[PDB]
């Protein structure tokens, strides 16, 4: 199974998000309290990184998504049935993929020859002119309730930071649901 | 011959299929497209086909390449005598297509077509289902649940709805089978009335 474990690294890694809140109107949002994304089926999902000191060239970003539960970490999160088939492709992201990263030509999608898990990477770009942050938008391809996918299972999303070479720098993670109400859900579970 | 049940559907040969059927009384017809009798006797719209193949036992739920369902055809072509009669005997009112993901109800009239009004029949199921009928229910397949709030469903049971919604999962009925309750997936259910 797929580590965790958090990782600052020498380059001080971490994950910030927006504060969005939980109007009926957002389309993404994350509590802080239980570490815990919601999000709408394929909307963007703003996830930054926050770094002290500049990465080299050559970094990559990387996500990942793994089931919470322990009866089930060792089934690879996948699309189900009619999300793999429908035809929602962006010409880029492999179709069982549930992870996907919008707006970047450069995004590279990997099957594991090995695990068979899947996920996503691209080029780490340091803070705009006037930013603290380099952000990525990401999009979750399946709900939450997914019969035959997630089929109501939690799952949790792994953000890790590497070299050119492929050696981790850093790793962050956060659960994730994928939702019609995202802010609904999340005022209801921290209710 | 399988090819016959097929063609004698499609074409409306009715005498035809009867004899055949039992010259394969194991239709088990799928054609390498999917498309099976039934999907041709509803196709072509013979009604009597439709009736004497679903009666004799054939699959209601059978999906083509693409995932449509004899229901699917069925209100393409705006049929609600039809849709009442596979609904009757076990379409899975929520099956969905494969690519643009759509049920039989979304299905109605191609574009202004042969009056649709077949959307409401539809339509009035999706919405009705579970709670109609005193909220009675029936499985049209087997459930190995995944989660522990989950009733274990089998091919073919009948069950109370506890009521649904929104509130926590839209996908999934929250029903009670026999004396035990919990979450069921609407997506195998049918009325089966
Ligand atoms: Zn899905």
């Amino acid at each position: 199974v797929p580590s965790q474990k958090t990782y600052q690294g020498s380059y001080g890694f971490r994950l910030g998000f927006l504060h969005s809140g939980t109007a009926k109107s957002v389309t993404c949002t994350y509590s802080p309290a239980l570490n815990k994304m919601f999000c709408q089926l394929a909307k963007t999902c703003p996830v930054q990184l926050w770094v002290d000191s500049t990465p080299p060239p050559g970094t990559r970003v990387r996500a990942m998504a793994i089931y919470k539960q322990s009866q089930h970490m060792t089934e690879v999160v996948r699309r189900c049935p009619h999300h793999e088939r429908c035809s929602d492709s962006d010409g880029l992201a492999p179709p069982q993929h549930l992870i996907r990263v919008e707006g970047n030509l450069r995004v590279e999608y990997l099957d594991d020859r090995n695990t068979f898990r899947h996920s996503v990477v691209v080029p780490y770009e340091p803070p705009e002119v006037g930013s603290d942050c380099t952000t990525i938008h990401y999009n979750y391809m399946c709900n939450s309730s997914c019969m035959g996918g997630m089929n109501r299972r939690p799952i949790l999303t792994i953000i890790t930071l590497e070299d050119s070479s492929g050696n981790l720098l850093g790793r962050n993670s956060f659960e994730v649901r994928v939702c019609a109400c995202p802010g609904r859900d999340r005022r209801t579970e921290e209710e | 011959p399988l090819a016959l049940l097929l063609d004698s559907s499609l074409e409306g040969e009715f005498d035809l299929v009867q004899r055949i059927i039992y010259e394969v009384d194991d239709p088990s017809l799928p054609n390498d497209e999917g498309i099976t009798a039934l999907h041709n006797a509803v196709c072509a719209g013979h009604t009597e086909i439709v009736k004497f193949l679903v009666q004799f036992g054939v699959n209601v739920n059978a999906a083509d390449s693409d995932g449509w369902t004899p229901l699917h055809c069925a209100a393409s072509c705006n049929n609600v005598q039809v849709c009442k009669f596979l609904v009757e005997s076990g379409a899975a009112v929520f099956a969905m297509t494969y690519s643009d993901m759509q049920t039989a109800a979304d299905k109605c009239e191609e574009m202004e077509e042969g009056y649709t009004q077949c959307s409401q029949f539809l339509y009035g199921v999706q919405e009705k289902m579970g709670i109609m009928n005193k909220g009675v229910i029936y499985a049209l397949w087997d459930y190995e649940p995944q989660n522990d709030d989950e009733l274990p469903m089998k091919e073919g049971d009948c069950m109370t709805i506890i009521h649904r919604e929104d509130e926590d999962e839209i996908e999934w009925w929250w029903a009670r089978l026999n004396d035990k309750e919990g979450y069921v997936p609407r997506n195998l259910l049918g009325l089966y009335p």
